[PDB]
């Protein structure tokens, strides 16, 4: 697709 | 909660948010920086009030956040993010809210944190952070 | 020419450019997304006048840059970018300007463009772009 | 104790690790993925022996990390990691040492663990991870 | 996946 | 530093 | 430098 | 032509690849840098022979690929490579080949070329490059 992604890290809290 | 999710930007310039220090983490809103521009991020609000405002300004592009650390635990039978710490390569911002329940903290020896997303109902749910070079 | 540098985004929504098919590119603009909303980039303009403006709006998310390529020439003894070419996953737009010079092209296997740079005086000098997964 | 740092690869195959229920994590080792080969880590040993093996093998590609927790905690007056979990895309391994001291974990939304460092003496003092997309 | 990705550029040549 | 970086391809044009 | 670097999250454990 | 995918690695430390002035680029190897070790890639060849070999060692790491360019033509009506250079922040390397044809070139800004795939039958049909920070 062409929406550009990033490493993201989480969640931390309610699962 | 109402999830909120803020995507990526190019740095982080000034952190805003308010909690109680007898619950949790409310109200979260960041300034991100856009390619050298301030960028005001939206303002994710608790469904109620009565918290303490914190403002954490850091002193970009000098000033970057080197940890996040925090509390996660119950609150009136919710799990919530309690408590929330920042680190910087200058100064320690924090903690801020209850310092009780089971920890995390996120270090990084190479990288940014450039944008957050999450939860927040009565109080911050939950929230990850997306991470560059 | 007068240098410019957009920074990087997350995506290309609609590129506005203006051309003389006797000289080079003129005017330089792009409107980006930015984590899901529009962005409207700087206007980049030509230090003159008499280019013949279009407008690429690409079908975002769907329709995303692919290759882009062109010609730089000589134009009253100034190098410049006299022919620009998006091809996209759904259509080809362009040449734009005068297909004279020496040809350069930028294919992308995997990867999107999400950021434009550059300088422009009379006409488009020269220009880079941020690639990004 | 004595650091190591294996760098980053395509990513992660299988994942050799003792412990000891009374200490902490002991021995380290990975088989990483290079490019679709596997790619034999080096062996990071510690300086004593009496450890239990595990050997957690992954079946790449389908399957691979979401979230690694553990604890650290005070063994002997060193502060190590006591205990360490590999949680999978499609099943749970560990805990494996000792589930005491202070809690960490990190959850992973986007992304890939492509390397390990750290450091270990009688044993594994501390450890790092190589994040990308 | 489980496959780490990284940006490509090209090809150039024979189509 | 505290800014993001990303690739960067080019310049084409004047030198 | 001509090293290709990537993000680094930790270290867990010993100061 | 015989496809062949290097994959992507750490940086690059020599450059083997083979020549002939009248028709094409023939063989093409490369010794990359795997986390600060040598990693000798395989070396793909020309379903021929006859071609002028040719060594690029570069002093890594300090010594680094900023442009690559060169030419595409017909030979024996396929289209193949017939030119490449590479342009390091040290010195210029070839062209190697038959200067002929259309030309092409990568300039990086910001960013390292990491890997090499592509097609060899009787010469190098095509090749692609891994961009990465
Ligand atoms: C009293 O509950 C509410 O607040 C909780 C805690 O932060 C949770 O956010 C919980 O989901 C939310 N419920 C709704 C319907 O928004
Ligand atoms: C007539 O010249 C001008 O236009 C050139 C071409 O696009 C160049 O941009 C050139 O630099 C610029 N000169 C100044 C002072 O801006
Ligand atoms: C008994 O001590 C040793 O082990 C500790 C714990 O894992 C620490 O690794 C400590 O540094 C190491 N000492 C040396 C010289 O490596
Ligand atoms: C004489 O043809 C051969 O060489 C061409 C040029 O490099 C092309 O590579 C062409 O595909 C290859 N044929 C086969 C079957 O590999």
């Amino acid at each position: 697709s062409g929406k550009s992604q990033t490493v993201i890290v989480g969640p931390w809290g309610a699962k | 909660g109402k999830a909120f999710d803020d995507g990526a930007f190019t740095g982080i310039r000034e952190i805003n948010l308010s909690y109680n220090k007898e619950t949790a983490i409310g109200d979260f809103q960041v300034v991100y920086d856009l390619n050298g521009s301030p960028y005001v991020g939206q303002n994710h609000k608790s469904f109620i009030t009565g918290f303490t405002p914190v403002k954490i300004s850091l002193d970009f592009p000098s000033e970057y956040i080197m940890e996040v650390s925090g509390y996660t635990g119950n609150v009136s039978g919710y799990v919530v993010v309690r408590s929330l710490t920042f680190k910087t390569n200058k100064k320690t911002y924090g903690p801020y809210g209850v310092t009780s329940g089971t920890p995390f903290n996120l270090p990084i020896e190479n990288g940014l944190i450039v944008g957050f997303k999450g939860s927040i109902g009565y109080w911050l749910d939950y929230f990850s952070m997306y991470l560059s070079l």
